């Protein structure tokens, strides 16, 4: 299980 | 865009604080705070604690992995070390919170393939000298994986070429030279 800066950035917004 | 499951990550984390109490034993000032398995998790923890630039000088945060204390005694960071990243004062208003959440993005997002596995966690050291942030891997003889982990943690942080960053055995930290430099 990997997720990039951006997917994990994109939960703290939504 | 999906409506109702959580995003499992690969581990589950443990963050960690420490108190400055110099009347105290240092192992003694280490308080486990909140553990956490999924991006949501992390997020609601996050937006719920202080930013490290808030935090008293002689404070620190560590994330590890699950069952990993952040001292050099564990079985898993006993041969291992750290990359480190070293800041003045003065960085500590621009750098320190947004290169320190940087690094909990590398770990959780298991930002460095197979080599992840190596990473134990990671430290920011508040203090009134100069504030650091590094992470802890578990063997300083893993050099492919010590010298990949250090390689990407540079470029994920975004510093020139011309600023070269070290990695430090906690054995050499004890007794400080460095094994590998990038
Ligand atoms: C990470 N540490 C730090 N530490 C104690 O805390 C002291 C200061 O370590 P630090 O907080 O990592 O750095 P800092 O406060 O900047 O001091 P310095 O500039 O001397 O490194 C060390 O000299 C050591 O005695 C430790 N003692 C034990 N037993 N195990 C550990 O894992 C650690």
């Amino acid at each position: 299980k990997r997720y990039s800066r951006e997917q994990l950035l994109l939960f703290q917004r939504l | 865009p999906e409506h109702y499951i959580k995003h499992p990550l690969q581990n589950r984390w443990a963050l960690w604080f420490f108190k400055n109490d110099k009347s105290k034993t240092w192992q003694a000032n280490l308080r486990l705070i909140s553990k956490f398995d999924t991006v949501e998790d992390f997020w609601a923890l996050y937006n719920h604690i202080q930013l490290s630039s808030n935090l008293m000088p002689g404070c620190d945060y560590s994330l590890f992995k699950d069952g990993i204390e952040p001292m050099w005694e564990d079985e898993k960071n006993k041969r291992g070390g750290r990359w480190l990243i070293t800041l003045n004062k003065q960085q500590r208003r621009s750098d320190l919170d947004r290169f320190w959440l940087e690094t909990l993005l590398c770990l959780i997002g298991e930002s460095f393939d197979d080599y992840s596995d190596d990473v134990c966690g990671a430290v920011v050291n508040v203090r009134a000298k100069g504030d650091k942030i590094a992470i802890w891997t578990t063997e300083c003889e893993n050099r492919e994986a010590v010298t990949h982990i250090g390689r990407v943690y540079k470029e994920r942080l975004g510093l020139p070429p011309k600023i070269v960053i070290g990695y430090q055995s906690h054995a050499d930290t004890a007794t400080t030279k460095n094994r590998f430099v990038v």
